[PDB]
């Protein structure tokens, strides 16, 4: 369903009995801004409307026994919610007022969301196969995709920018209202008396999107303390989603952790493939000792080639299993999942930690 | 839904239209609170071999938990079905896979997960609460056993395990996802074939009030656990401790939200910054629980000042406790108990606990009126039952030389 | 995580009311009888 | 002490009524000139009570410059008492200068904590 | 000259009547050992030695006026020594007591070398333009000359590797003794008689020199705070040492701090020549306001290229003057500066600071 | 009190010479025998003096393993005159064990300081 501002509203039912419903952003996310400035419009998202303050919001919310976070995710920039059925009047029109008059106060800026970016940064970054990932994602799509997924200082944002990323972005066309365990019709009246109703149909003097640009062959080298990683990515275009999602399954991924798989046999090793609306990267990550990640990720490059088709083909319901898990309400997925070889020779690749241990890309 | 099959086992699902993804697994109770110190470990290593088995296209997965293990075949929903025969193969053949097997990786495995929980802070804190509280009975044994006890473990006392605990009688299999229930209960009773048995007795367990200090000072936090004997499974207080928990809440001192969350102790730790995150649980087993808080200060020298903060709020749940507090405590808990019990795979975990550990599972209706019905005056009785003035059990890892002594937490139990 | 020693002996017989209100009977006692030698210097 | 939120109550209280209004406003001024705080190149809200948590956090929240400017303000009066002399009429603080600069932090500040009391007693 | 060690021993006249003496270790660089261990020996050199102490040997030599440092070069470690005339016979033993019976005491090695080894690198990394000469070089020789310079906590080094690498190192064959304003025959027995007789000619266990395999074509990127850096390297062979240097005078070389050149009429921007035994690297280096350094670098890249030849051959005095003014006792030059035209082609490039804004090497 | 380095120099004054040495360290084994230091878990160097810069260097110095077995004893110690008990004889610290474990690093500090002394009175 629509209205006028052509604001998407999908939903549909749960099985929980709780609504979890969810704003997706399109692309406000960090591939459109400059560098982490998404990050820190998720951070001001819930915290300071013009209809009820962060301490009257946050308080009556946790009344109401709800749950509110605001992830940053390439793509868009997600405001989830989750609340029991009876809760939707309430926090649909919140949800209205965030994205429409946010207060950005400078005081929020410098308290609540500089320190608290910050310390996710960090936070985030201390894991060393978050932060191969993350370079992983600079280094193979140079821009939007590749920007970082958080703040970092290296970029400085001033509050201006940040409001008029919130402006600029948010329009009609630019969001999506999706929602687990509400009835369809009865969100598109609430949605359509709440504030989305203002929102602009499309952002005058923003959200030119620029094309993927995947760029393949190179590396990175990002020195670390403790834990290091390996990794190693293959861009994807979206229709080869499902050749990827089939391998990843076939040797062991993130989202069905389960020993027996061949990338499971060597300690650390995982494998995800990052899905996104113009690409896509396939990422076999090692961490661990760096003695051992030094090994352990020429063995994984080793088992995504040389798998075999038969092997590959059963991995098929494993890889739907996997696509399923995935499909939350935040991030919906529609992935046809083939068996078809998937080929790892235009690999990128990443090291982390003791770089005098981590192999080199030529090392493979 | 249920059904009891021939050989007497029962089939419990929960099925719903709407599930992603479908679940099934075949839990035998008996988890480490089963276990003695020298085969302390046994029941997750065999369930780990059971679990290591070809998947034939499923997500195959050991559970380990501390008073019943269980296999959980994760599948696609039409795909249900296969993963139903699967898991009854793998426990018809259970004594063979056992004996086929070559324990030294899974030793590995187990011996890695065990350094695992001995180094995640917040694992190693609640895993030595646990064993210090319930001190001297097998319930103090890890799940996961320890590194010591792994190395020790050999196929012959797997099999005097699964001998023991897996038997018609102690076993369930439960379920969730779109799927009918009885093409699944059809499928497994075909192929289900395990050896006949009583339920073996479950082993005492008592609270002891106790401290455990492992402080090693090269830690960059204090990660400290205070707690009390809570509410089993099978308390009617059960969801009552539960929102006697959330009364106090989470915090984390960096999340957005900190300085908003409604529980006091929340904005009384930010005048100083006194803890940099904590959560109040209710962890529940078959018979008895710890009600408690888990936290992480940062600054070595506020473990004292949040102690005692944290306690006197404690204190505050028999006297002042106000009805918003109430209100919100009841929303939350009912929330989430919703959301642990959105994936099939929760879903079918929680299933086979409530049907072992206690026999009958309440539905998610049920649950939500029983919350609704208490009362500001209910909590409190509660809180002068099982928090006023009782016993605590008290753990720290690193950074705790601050962390006074027993009598000091103790005695803020019972001022005013 | 790992055994802890035996305090078998050393567990009180006591309930777990019985133990606190004799503690707090004889902390109380001697608590008014210090209030009573006060009083009477 | 008298909240900033329960002043502007007051004063809005008086400022919207004409004949309340002109009776005072023109008093208003000359106290605020009699007061002989401009001579020494404060403005009104640098003479507000620091010591307090509202306030405290209203300091900590002015922007770069509107605080080294207070800075440098709140030195100088330390200055001119330390020497016992006046600014000339010249570089005193007009009365177009004394903007209030301040109120509107203090403002949000009281807002802020009686939001926290009104919910902590929902 | 040489001793039956086989040690290098040169010395001639010096304008100001000091002995700037100095000890050349050929390949206890940071190129030999594992990431950092040089720098760590090089912290070690003249702390304890078997006959005097830090507190002693410093003493005395403060009071004999003499200034002594132990600097890291991914060729050699440098033992500096300046002092009066008088003070050879002093210094010199005490240099080879350095050498040899250094102590390596554990308490030194926590008290007085990691956090004085760790302090350095901060300092040092602070400097955008030094983290990206160290990534090119990362960047550019894989390994050997493209080991970080100073110690990293990224890579653990334990005092027995630190005392293993002192030992199997310093060999006769691997030191050259240096002066200026000693009398080679004077320095020469002084040697002789001194702890230097006592070394191994060759190690018997390590010091396999490896191949330098220089790699082109790669870029980098370094997210930093504070001033960014935008910097463009080729590696050249020691035969074109020549061609380069004419090429760096011609547009302005660290060496030669002048205005007039074409780099210098761009802020930031500054060229040099780094020069190893085999093998060296041509950096192009801008370093400040991220979006200055952004033109500039490209600026700086269309003035390498396109430099007319006859202004090049112009600059051939100033090149020698450069090379005259880098060959200093420690660092001994010999380049025979040519005319010949030097491409660029080849460039690596690497990138510190606002990555949001530095641009890549796509767009030169 | 008396430097480490003098207790040194007057121990190898008396070990050098056999007859002092056969008068003396039978009783000197006595005599740590009946200091009861050992029952208690406690090594020789466990008891001394730690207020001091030199010995505080040199605790600050020791290897992770033996400042960590000195915490430990030094813990069983205190607990042991807490509770008012002895370690049997089996549990007790054996002869052998009085290893003396941190007097090279005091004599360490005690060169280190003698030597800076002796430089600044040059």
């Amino acid at each position: 369903s629509s209205i006028p501002n052509s604001v998407k509203i999908a939903a549909k039912e749960s099985a929980t009995d709780l609504t979890k419903l969810s704003v997706i952003i399109n692309n406000a996310g960090s591939k459109t801004g400059k560098s982490g400035v998404s990050h820190l419009l998720s951070k001001f998202t819930f915290l300071n409307n013009g209809a009820k303050s962060a301490l009257r919001f946050t308080r009556e919310s946790e009344l109401l026994g709800g749950t509110f976070e605001s992830k940053v995710t390439r793509d868009a920039l997600i405001l989830n919610t989750t609340f029991l059925k009876q809760d939707l009047p309430y926090y649909v029109e919140a949800l209205g007022n965030v994205v429409s008059n946010t207060q950005f106060a400078p005081h929020e800026f410098n308290e609540i969301v500089l320190p608290t970016a910050n310390a996710e940064t960090k936070l985030a970054n201390a894991n060393p196969a978050f932060k191969g990932v993350e370079k992983l994602h600079e280094i193979t799509f140079r821009r939007g995709l590749g920007n970082p997924l958080f703040y970092n200082e290296s970029t400085p944002i001033k509050l201006e920018e940040v409001a008029q990323f919130s402006k600029e972005q948010f329009s009609g066309e630019n969001i999506s209202i999706v929602a687990e365990g509400a009835n369809e019709e009865d969100l598109t009246k609430f949605v359509s008396e709440s504030a989305f109703c203002y929102l602009p149909s499309s952002s005058s003097n923003g959200a030119k999107a620029l094309p993927t640009n995947t760029f393949t062959g190179q590396e990175a080298r990002v020195p670390s303390s403790g834990a290091s990683s390996a990794l190693i990515g293959i861009p994807v275009k979206p229709a080869d989603f499902g050749k990827y999602e089939v391998l990843s399954a076939a040797i062991g991924t993130s989202t069905l952790p389960s020993t027996s798989t061949p990338l499971a046999q060597i300690p650390g090793a995982t494998s995800h493939l990052y899905k996104y609306q113009d690409a896509g990267l396939f990422v076999i990550s090692v961490s661990g000792e760096a003695s051992q990640v030094a090994q352990g990720i020429k063995q994984a490059k080793s088992v995504a080639e040389s798998v075999s088709s038969s092997a590959l083909s059963e991995a098929v319901k494993a890889a739907e299993l996997s696509v399923a898990l995935q499909s939350t309400v935040d991030s919906p997925l529609n992935v046809k999942v083939v068996a078809e070889e998937a080929p790892i020779s235009k690999f990128n690749y990443v090291a982390v930690g003791d770089l005098d241990v981590l192999p080199y890309a030529d090392e493979l | 839904k249920y059904t009891t099959l021939s050989n007497g086992v029962t089939v419990a699902t929960e099925t719903n239209p709407a599930a992603k993804t479908s679940s099934v697994g075949l839990f035998f109770g008996a988890g480490s609170r089963s276990e003695h110190s020298h085969s302390n470990g046994i029941s997750a290593l065999t369930t780990n071999v059971l679990a290591s088995q070809s998947a034939k296209g499923s997500l195959l997965t050991a559970k380990n938990d501390r008073e019943f293990n269980g296999i959980i075949a994760q599948t696609t929903n039409d795909n249900i079905t296969e993963a139903g025969k699967l898991i009854a193969s793998i426990a018809s053949n259970a004594v063979d896979i056992v004996e086929k097997t070559d324990l030294t990786k899974h030793k590995q495995y187990l011996s890695a997960q065990a350094s695992a929980v001995e180094a995640d802070p917040k694992s190693k804190v609640l895993s030595h609460l646990y064993s210090s509280a319930f001190q001297g009975y097998s319930l103090a044994l890890p799940t996961l056993g320890t590194t010591e006890s792994v190395e020790n473990l050999e196929n012959q006392d797997s099999l005097r395990h699964l001998a023991k605990h897996l038997v018609n009688n102690n076993t369930v299999i439960a379920a969730s996802g779109n799927f009918d229930h009885d093409k699944l209960a059809d499928a497994i009773e075909a192929n289900l074939k395990i050896a006949e048995g009583v339920k073996p007795e479950i082993k005492p367990a008592s609270f002891l009030g106790s401290e455990v200090r492992m402080r090693d000072d090269t830690l960059p936090k204090a990660y400290i656990s205070i707690a009390v004997h809570g509410e089993g499974l099978n308390s009617p207080n059960y969801y009552l401790a539960k929102v006697a928990a959330a009364i106090y809440g989470d915090f984390y001192l960096h999340s957005t939200i900190a300085k908003f969350t409604s529980p006091k102790l929340a904005s009384i730790v930010q005048e100083y910054n006194i803890v940099e995150s904590y959560n109040h649980y209710s962890k529940s087993f078959s018979d008895t629980g710890i009600w408690g808080y888990y936290a992480e200060i940062a600054d070595k020298f506020t473990v004292d000042d949040f102690t005692h903060f944290s306690l006197k709020e404690w204190n505050r749940l028999s006297i002042s406790i106000s009805e918003a507090e109430v209100a919100r405590a009841k929303a939350q808990v009912k929330t989430a108990l919703a959301k642990e019990l959105a994936n099939s795979f929760a879903v079918t975990s929680d299933i086979a606990e409530k049907v072992l550990l206690v026999g009958h599972r309440q539905s998610l209706r049920e649950a939500f009126e029983k919350i609704d019905a208490i009362k500001v005056n209910d909590v409190k009785e509660w809180g002068k039952s099982k928090v006023w003035d009782r016993d605590i059990v008290i753990s720290g890892t690193g950074l705790i030389e601050d962390l006074l002594d027993y009598n000091r937490n103790r005695n803020e139990m019972a001022m005013m | 995580n790992y055994q802890q020693p035996d305090y078998s002996s050393y567990l009180n017989n006591k309930s777990g009311q019985g133990s606190r209100n004799f503690t707090y009977f004889m902390v109380g006692s001697m608590g008014l009888l210090s209030a009573a030698g006060a009083k009477s210097t | 002490v008298q909240s900033m939120t329960s002043v502007v109550k007051a004063a809005n209280f008086i400022l919207a009524r004409p004949t309340l209004s002109k009776i005072i406003t023109p008093l208003a001024q000359k106290f605020t000139a009699y007061a002989g705080y401009r001579e020494m190149g404060l403005k009104f809200n640098d003479l507000l009570l620091e010591e307090t948590p509202i306030m405290q956090t209203a300091i900590k929240r002015l922007p770069s410059e509107l605080n080294y400017s207070r800075n440098f303000r709140i030195l100088t009066a330390h200055q001119l008492a330390l020497s016992h002399q006046l600014l000339p009429a010249e570089k005193a603080v007009k009365p177009e200068e004394d903007d209030n600069y301040l109120i509107p932090y203090i403002l949000e500040a009281e807002k802020e904590a009686f939001e926290k009391a009104e919910l902590d007693n929902i």
